[PDB]
RNA sequence: GCUAAACCUAGCCCCAAACCCACUCCACCUUACUACCAGCAACCUUAGCCAAACCAUUUACAUAAAGUAUAGGCGAUA
RNA sequence: GCUACCUAAGAACAGCUAAGAGCACACCCGUCUAUGUAGCAAAAUAGUGGGAAGAUUUAUAGGUAGAGGCGACAAACCUA
RNA sequence: CCUCCGCAUAAGCCUGCGUCAGAUCACACUGACAAUUAACAGCCCAAUAUCUACAAUCAACCAACAAGUCAUUAUUACCCUCACUGUCAACCCAACACAGGCAUGCUCAUAAGGAAAGGUUAAAAAAAGUAAAAGGAACUCGGCAAAUCUUACCCC
């Protein structure tokens, strides 16, 4: 693959880290950590 | 986990190779050359596409008759298919008509 | 292996980071 | 249905499996009641010699120089067809009276 | 006898049998047809010698007590093998002028490819048999298309292993 | 011989003589209590059984009176780590019986 | 009735149908061959 | 062996290889050339980089295909043999390979590690000599028969009388072997 | 802290240049991989999806002149 | 190589009663039921039943092929 | 205690519970070693002529129609002898160690061959049975199923 995406570590980690203290899967799974992290801001 | 742990070894490059440095060398040959060539007369390339820009479509097409006589079996029926293709493509969908 | 280095040389100021706070120097 | 195994003897049916056979050089011939016929004169008898009083052994020793390699081709052994034919101044033209045809081999190995 | 398949008695189970220097082909050119034909009845003698212990050096699931003797006899009758083949191959030049002891031509298959078709020793005349006259030798050119192709797929397969070695080398010449 | 051409014979050819015989035969213990008498060989595949009778009396000397020959199917199912077959090669088996009760038993190699 | 066992065997039929000397009869046939050696199959028939 | 197999220091046909090397791995290959090469079996060289620098050794094997030697008992590690047990085993300061270039070929009377360039001499013909000296470095380094083995003496008999008379046919003329019989022509195609 | 994670290098693509390939031995058109016995023989316009908003004629298989002259349910397009 | 039909040369059909007859096994088919429904099974099991000296069943090799084969038409069958 | 199987042959598969060792519902898997011997069965025939109206059925009476499964002679040619191949198994076709499919010969209850229950408790529901007072189709689309055996008539 030219051109495929090195850093997509840093793109999880700056959503997920606002979800730690969540319940549940949502303090990992980033498909569901995004829909309640969007609505928790 | 797509991060790697160890970072990669350094790519030691020398700008100052016998490629590097005399690249773009003999470019202006031909407005003080007194014009004996051509600066499309020293792109070493393949043998259709040897100065001249064109388009995809464009492209298979002067493959084709430029080269498509001595192509391979196959890779001549993956050049027929293409330009078969693409004039269905470029011709009929898209949008902006 | 992906092609980079900035991504792999951050995770390195991410790990050494996580080092500091997991057994933290005297 | 099986492709890749070879197709040996053991593998048809009664009709097939007496066919085939091995590479077997077979001897005679097949007459009329199933009767084989064994030709005594195609059977290969060995030409085997005597070994009494043979002074070679299947190894040799050591002691033996190193001696290298003379590929023996046509033109070093009429060499030694000279020894008649130096004093004119040995050849079949056919081989159809011989009983060891050269070109098309009559014999074995 | 049968004892001659075996070897005396006092080397059994020995685990050491000093038996060196195979037959190097130089020194087989130096004896006769006669010698020759004996010296083969000789190492057949010892072959077979060999190929039993080995067989018991199986069945009784121990190493063989010398293995290093059974190929110096191997290519001795090899070397034995190659000589005498020369003496032949060196007067049918002389009598005949020809190679292939065994007569073939150049045929083409089927499949349009050629190949040396070796020659099958028969009792009639080639016009009058069943079977060879079943078989076919030629074209019939919807088969050049195929060649063609095959053609081309020698070609490839050729040209992408002369290009790894230029890359090959430039990995070595990138480093000293 | 083996790996080679054989003359073929009309009606009143000459004897076809082999020299420099290329098969190799070798002796082994039978493995289930074979009689006494009976002398059990492993014939290379593309020998005949009058031609092992011969070669026995020509080069060996014994006086060899009746043969028995079989062909022994080696496994094929020894698969790999590229799960393709490995076959065992198939061999011929003699049962050579000897005549005037000269009464051979196969002795102990490896004391 | 079930409907799995229709693969009856049997090796006079085989080789009849798909050996190679039914390959080789038809030019049709041989064309089949000449795809096989190209792809580089181990079996080119049975 | 495999293609793209990997040359260690075990021969490749032990058993110790083959615990090693299955006919299944495929690690990535080792980057090495000029068969004139100068470091033989059983010369004496000295150590120039890395521990035990300096000293002076024979090698005892040399590998081609990695470009290695292995000195004698030099730029060594300890390792355990046997062990068979909840027990020690004795040990051996095992060599380690030395990679060429890292190793030069010492003069014979001055003690030195010299480069060697193989000059044609006249004398014959291709020797290996010094560079800051001339003396030319040699190749450094009972039987009685049993029963079958056959002699020098009869090995060179020198029997062959090169006659045109066709194995197959002097056998039969010598054991006299009468055959009235002629061979029956045959087509061959 | 288990599961696991990571790794470079096999190889490959694209061009240039240069026209490619066939007998160690034996075996192979019969049921190919088979040592061995008395009749035939190759050459025949591609079609169709598709585009025409259906479909029925029709619908592409060095540069420059030139998308020009022409062709075309004078239309899609060629 | 399943199946539809055909060809060649084969095979099978107890017992009892008196002939595309009757009862009835082997064998063939599959009426109605209950189980099964990712099952034992990509159509089976258990009973119950139809036929069972013939327009019967069946082993073997061969033949017909998709613009077609074949068919006691169900638009059936031609490797689920 | 079951035997609805069994033993051969044919077809098929091709070493697939033999020995030794080993790793690792329960100890046919892996490595090495071993075997299946021809006489039964395959693998057949020197030409060119020339012959073959009368079934089989216990083949006799009898009785058929659908008309039937088996034969040489003449002359010429001929005196080499017993090679080759199949022979194992718990097995094949169904993706499986699948209640299925699978030709023939003997055995027709077995001299072969096998094991319905991992252990317990003894709930429901469900299934496969067995027994039932009194009544005997009142059930139901219908006597379906079961149990007993039988009567008459329509439609096609
Ligand atoms: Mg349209
Ligand atoms: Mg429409
Ligand atoms: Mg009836
Ligand atoms: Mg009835
Ligand atoms: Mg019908
Ligand atoms: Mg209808
Ligand atoms: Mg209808
Ligand atoms: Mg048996
Ligand atoms: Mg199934
Ligand atoms: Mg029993
Ligand atoms: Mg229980
Ligand atoms: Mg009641
Ligand atoms: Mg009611
Ligand atoms: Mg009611
Ligand atoms: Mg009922």
């Amino acid at each position: 693959l030219r051109n495929r995406v090195t850093d997509r570590y840093f793109r999880i980690q700056e959503v997920l880290k606002h979800a730690r203290h969540f319940r549940g899967r949502k303090n990992r799974c980033y498909r569901l950590a995004v829909r309640t992290v969007i609505r928790a801001f | 986990i797509g991060i790697r742990l160890t970072l990669p070894p350094p790519k030691v490059v020398d700008r100052w190779n016998e490629k590097r440095a005399m690249f773009g060398v003999y470019d202006n040959i031909g407005i003080l050359g007194n014009f004996e060539k051509h600066p499309k007369e020293l792109i070493r390339g393949p043998i259709w596409l040897r100065g001249w820009k064109g388009n995809e479509l464009q492209r298979c097409i002067r493959k084709r008759k430029m080269v498509g006589s001595r192509m391979f079996a196959d890779d001549l029926h993956n050049l027929n298919k293409r330009i078969r293709y693409l004039y269905k493509h470029f011709n009929r969908h898209g949008k902006f008509r | 292996v992906k092609k980079g280095f900035r991504a792999a040389f951050r995770f390195q100021k991410e790990l050494e980071r996580q080092r500091l706070l997991r057994c933290p120097p005297p | 249905a099986d492709r890749m195994s070879k197709w040996t003897s053991k593998r048809g049916p009664r009709s097939f499996r007496g066919r085939k056979g091995r590479g077997a050089k077979g001897i005679g011939f097949l007459t009329s009641g199933w009767r084989f016929v064994q030709i005594k004169e195609m059977v290969p008898e060995f030409v085997v010699p005597d070994l009494t009083g043979f002074k070679l052994k299947p190894y040799v020793s050591y002691l033996a120089p190193e001696s290298e390699e003379t590929p023996l081709t046509a033109a070093q052994l009429f060499s030694e067809a000279v020894a008649p034919a130096i004093e004119k101044d040995g050849f079949e033209p056919t081989q159809e009276g011989k009983l060891f045809q050269l070109y098309p081999r009559n014999f074995l190995r | 006898g049968l004892e001659e398949f075996f070897d005396d008695p006092k080397n059994w189970g020995q685990e050491k049998v000093k038996s060196g220097a195979a037959w190097t082909c130089q020194q087989l050119r130096n004896k006769s047809n006669e010698d020759l034909h004996k010296l083969w009845y000789v190492l057949l003698k010892e072959r077979n010698m060999l190929l039993t212990l080995e067989q018991e050096a199986k069945r009784q699931r121990l190493p063989m007590p010398s293995p290093e003797r059974l190929d110096k006899v191997v290519d001795s009758m090899d070397a034995l093998d190659k000589v005498v083949q020369e003496r032949e191959d060196a007067l049918r030049l002389l009598q005949t002028g020809q190679e292939r002891a065994r007569p073939g031509a150049w045929r083409r298959d089927i499949f349009g490819r050629i190949i040396w078709h070796k020659f099958k020793q028969w009792v009639i005349p080639w016009h009058l048999n069943k079977r060879y006259n079943r078989k076919r030798f030629f074209a019939l050119p919807y088969v050049d298309h195929f060649l063609r192709l095959e053609r081309e797929k020698r070609a490839r397969i050729k040209a992408r292993k002369e290009n790894l070695e230029r890359k090959k080398a430039k990995i070595l010449l990138k480093k000293f | 011989a083996r790996n080679v051409v054989y003359p073929l014979y009309r009606l009143g050819g000459p004897q076809l003589r082999v020299f420099r015989t290329n098969f190799f035969i070798q002796l082994v213990r039978p493995g289930v209590a074979q009689p006494e008498d009976t002398v059990q060989f492993r014939i290379p595949m593309e020998m005949t059984r009058v031609d092992l009778r011969n070669y026995l009396e020509g080069i060996y000397n014994v006086p060899v009176a009746a043969v028995r020959t079989r062909v022994q199917h080696g496994s094929n199912k020894r698969r790999d780590h590229r799960n393709v077959r490995i076959k065992k090669p198939d061999y011929k088996v003699a049962y050579v019986q000897l005549a005037h009760g000269q009464t051979f038993t196969f002795p102990d190699l490896f004391p | 009735k079930a409907r799995g066992n229709e693969y009856q065997p049997s090796n006079i039929k085989r080789k009849n149908k798909h050996g190679w000397v039914r390959r080789l009869s038809t030019p049709a046939g041989v064309q089949v061959i000449l795809r096989r050696m190209l792809k580089g199959r181990k079996s080119l028939s049975h | 062996l495999p293609p793209h197999y990997r040359y260690g220091m075990s021969p490749p046909g032990s058993v110790a290889d083959k615990r090693k090397n299955p006919p299944w791995i495929r690690r990535r290959p080792v980057v090495v050339s000029d068969e004139d090469w100068y470091l033989f079996c059983g010369d004496t060289v000295e150590i120039l980089e890395g521990k035990d620098a300096g000293k002076q050794g024979k090698v005892v094997q040399v590998i081609r295909q990695r470009n290695w030697v292995v000195v004698g008992g030099l730029n060594t590690h300890y390792r355990y043999i046997g062990k068979t047990m909840d027990y020690r085993g004795t040990m051996i300061p095992s060599e380690a390979p030395l990679l060429h270039r890292q190793v030069k070929l010492v003069d014979p009377m001055d003690r030195k590690p010299t480069e060697i360039e193989w000059r044609f001499t006249e004398a014959g013909e291709r020797v290996r000599v010094s560079t800051r000296s001339g003396r030319i470095i040699p190749k450094p380094e009972t039987w009685i028969d049993g029963p079958k083995d056959t002699s020098v003496e009869d090995a060179l008999e020198r029997t062959y009388v090169p006659c045109l008379k066709t194995l197959q046919e002097e056998v039969m003329e010598a054991m006299g072997i009468k055959e009235t019989r002629k061979y029956k022509k045959v087509y061959w195609y």
